[PDB]
């Protein structure tokens, strides 16, 4: 052998014509960069979400370390959440359940509400209630 | 870069908006427009 | 032109119908289907104008539907029930449909059985095809319908309605009865009968969907079809389209850019092409599951949050209701229909004649033994005496064709 | 033909589906709504015209003083449909679109 | 304030009404008709990849989901009736 | 040009048969409430 | 490029008719129904 193929017919493991080594090649490149933001004459912080990178490999994927400094703000921090979707940057988390109003997905969405910011949450499927039955 | 301008009736630019600052400006020239209701939008990889 | 057919006992039955509601959640990039990690393929596609930033957003408008169309279906009501402790419903057993809070999830007993009944096969991310998470994940869905039986089964049909007004089961069929024709008696005299032949109703249909008999026909083509169609799509890219290799970094390292011009564009031209049918043939369908999905959500409407008088539109019979279920991709109804069982060969008539004056029937039908007459309900064969009480006297007796003469009981003054 | 177009029959057959009709027929005629919803119950049909009156609200007692008068204006309302299809202008429009 | 309307008499009228429920179904083979009668031409179409492996289960999926709306409007009784010998119907004459 | 031509009449015989099936079902609802039973709803099954 | 320009917009324009198409039947169907005449129909012409 040579190369492999797959059902894409693309070369995704090679082997090394020196060391004889087994070894895979995949790019990540995750292209579909999705930002949450209110109406934009309102606020100008926002919130970035990257889809399915568990954001570990950010500086890592994309190379940022020699990049424009202002993309390194939102690649790492304290302000990190991961959801079912990917990584969320640039919100903060909180425990209650509201009825949200931006889709986002997995489950989690944004809304504007109080110092101002973005908070990101598990959606609220309705208030709980109970009926008196017997 | 990738600049939109915006033209009054004169013609004058009273306001640009460079599309390079932060994901935030990627919208707009994503979108072609400024004042856009709130939602969530996704912009095109633009990294190099 | 004197003979009647009057059920004599009557059967429940509950059946099952499947309808999707939403489709697989896809998204195709711009400029990472055509030509990936190449600024030199962006230039020469960014001259045909402006077909990713159409065909992306038609894309995307189809996820705004996707999540738009489980809301409209699923999120009928704006608070979750949950059903009360004691499940002392007057003989009925209710735990084979209910989530069971034992386990770690909020599937219910059926839902397990009908997520693996029909299955998805994921990991050819690499070429710009991607999946978006749906905005309901499989933990909310069934938290939906959960509350949804426990409002239907608890608290009537009035939660589709306003707030929720607590009621008997044993009263709620009682008089849901009186939907379909037939008087609220009979079910108090057979409250024990229609119990035990409901359970065994859900066990019925618990065997079949567990065992090898696929019922489950309509969720694997939608499936498939947002399976096969994107298989078809990552295929595509091995094609060459008449160019010298399928693939642009050889001919990055083949041919010059002034010489690459006519070869590149004819690639581009024709994987276009290529990805232009497959947006096209997602809106079709997604049409038609949008056509489906409003079906189901009239379904949410009208088979479950009260009683349906329109024949044949939930199952298969007399409606009484329906528990919605999960489904991956779709939703289950499970229609509890109310059939006649084998009847009794009557000799009927319109009328009696009693003093020259006519009687008609108020609410019911004529029916006799053979030589005594009796009155009962169309659906069912209570016969009752013929009194002045059941009946109302209008016109004389030389006007209706096939009245019979007969006598009739005075209970006023006896 | 020509250039690779090939027409395939219908599943059901022109003959059988007059026959669905046939028996949707004698079951609408003879059964009414029984048969829609489990086992065929025969009925009388003087007695299923005054059944439907009930679920429009028209007292049963309508039918029956009116019995005469209705058979000969149904018929003749029946009659009326060969005089609107076998006219030039067609009301079969949307079929032959 | 005080005017209602009960009507004296009733008028019983037919409509008819035309809804389409299927159509011709139609299927076309690339082999033959993107190049007549020439296997010089058909390798050129060979190098576009899996298009008309394609078209053919689209136009072949309307054809399946087209016989199944002739099941579905008419095959909804499982049972095929007859007419009774007799033809007392209380003064209706339906051998039209 | 050939198969351009082949592949709109495949995109209008789709779009077709979309709205077949919205009349079919629509026939196929009729045929269960305005034949198989009895109907309430106001000006459903022709006019009256 | 440009009868390609043309079989998006016409494709989409279909795709789009047979939406208004089935909105319009829909309130063509609450139009005989919800006015017309006393609906029985549970949440078919507003909550409740
Ligand atoms: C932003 O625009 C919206 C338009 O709906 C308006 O309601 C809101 O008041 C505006 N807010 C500001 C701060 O301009
Ligand atoms: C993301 O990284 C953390 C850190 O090691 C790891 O524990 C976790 O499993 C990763 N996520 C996934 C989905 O593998
Ligand atoms: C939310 O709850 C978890 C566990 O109960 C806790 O670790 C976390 O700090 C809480 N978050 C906030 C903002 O209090
Ligand atoms: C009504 O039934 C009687 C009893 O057989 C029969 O003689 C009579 O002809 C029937 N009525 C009509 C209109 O046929
Ligand atoms: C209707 O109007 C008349 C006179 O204008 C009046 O006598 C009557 O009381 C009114 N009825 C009602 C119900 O208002």
């Amino acid at each position: 052998q040579q190369f492999g193929r797959d059902i894409a017919d693309t070369t995704d493991a090679v082997r090394d014509p020196q060391t004889l080594e087994i070894l895979d090649i995949t790019p990540c490149s995750f292209g579909g960069v999705s930002v949450i933001t209110p109406g934009t004459n309102t606020s100008n912080q926002v919130a970035v979400l990257y889809q399915d990178v568990n954001c570990t490999e950010v500086p890592v994927a994309i190379h940022a370390d020699q990049l424009t400094p202002t993309w390194r703000v939102y690649s790492t921090g304290s302000n990190v959440f991961q959801t079912r979707a990917g990584c969320l940057i640039g919100a903060e988390h909180v425990n209650n359940s509201y009825e949200c109003d931006i889709p986002i997905g997995a489950g989690i969405c944004a809304s504007y509400q109080t110092s101002q910011s973005i908070i990101a949450y598990t959606m609220s499927l309705g208030a709980e209630n109970s009926v008196a039955y017997s | 870069r990738t600049f939109l301008l915006k033209y009054n009736e004169n013609g004058t630019i009273t306001d640009a908006v460079d599309c390079a600052l932060d994901p935030l400006s990627e919208t707009k020239c994503t979108l072609k427009s400024f004042t856009v209701e709130k939602g969530i939008y996704q912009t095109s990889n633009f990294r190099v | 032109n004197n003979s009647i057919a009057i059920p004599t006992n009557f059967t429940i039955s509950v059946t099952t119908e499947i309808l999707p509601v939403s489709m697989t959640k896809t998204s195709v990039d711009c400029t990472m289907y055509i030509c990936g990690d190449s600024t030199e393929c962006s230039n020469l596609l960014l001259q045909y104008g402006s077909f990713c930033t159409q065909l992306n957003r038609a894309l995307t408008g189809i996820a705004v539907e996707q999540d738009k169309n489980t809301q409209e279906v699923f999120a009928q009501v704006k608070q979750i029930y949950k059903t009360p402790p004691i499940k002392d419903f007057g003989g009925f057993n209710f735990s084979q449909i209910l989530p069971d809070p034992s386990k770690p999830s909020k599937r219910s007993f059926i839902e397990d059985l009908l997520f693996n009944k029909v299955t998805l096969a994921c990991a050819q991310k690499f070429n710009g095809l991607t999946v978006l998470p749906p905005l309901l994940t499989d933990e909310m869905i069934a938290q939906y319908t959960s509350a949804l039986l426990a409002g239907t089964i608890t608290s009537g049909w009035t939660f589709g309605a306003g707030a929720a007004l607590q009621i008997p089961f044993a009263m709620q069929m009682a008089y849901r009865f009186n939907g379909i024709g037939v008087t609220q008696n009979v079910l108090y005299e057979n409250q024990k009968l229609i119990a035990n032949q409901f359970n065994s109703a859900i066990g019925k249909i618990q065997d079949s969907l567990s065992s090898t008999a696929s019922a489950l026909g309509k969720l694997q083509d939608v499936v498939n079809q947002n399976a096969q169609a994107l298989n078809t799509l990552v295929k595509q890219l091995s094609s060459n389209f008449g160019a010298i290799s399928s693939v642009l970094n050889d001919i990055l390292s083949r041919l010059d850019p002034p010489e690459a011009e006519v070869q590149i564009d004819r690639l581009i031209t024709g994987r276009l092409q290529s990805l232009q049918t497959y947006v096209t043939q997602q809106l079709i369908r997604a049409a038609e599951i949008r056509a489906s999905a409003n079906l189901a959500a009239t379904k949410m409407s009208e088979c479950v949050l009260g009683q349906s008088k329109r024949v044949d539109f939930c199952g298969k019979g007399y409606h009484l209701m329906s528990f919605p279920q999960s489904a991956p991709h779709g939703v289950v109804f499970l229609h509890v229909t109310y059939v006649p069982a084998q009847e009794k060969n009557f000799t009927t008539a319109p009328a009696i004649c009693h003093d020259g004056k006519a009687h008609f029937p108020r609410e019911g039908v004529f029916v006799s033994n053979g030589t005594h007459w009796f009155v009962t309900q169309r659906n069912f064969y209570e016969p009752q005496i013929i009194t002045t009480d059941n009946t109302f006297v209008s016109g004389n007796c030389d006007v209706v064709i096939g009245i019979v003469n007969n006598t009739v009981y005075d209970p006023l003054q006896p």
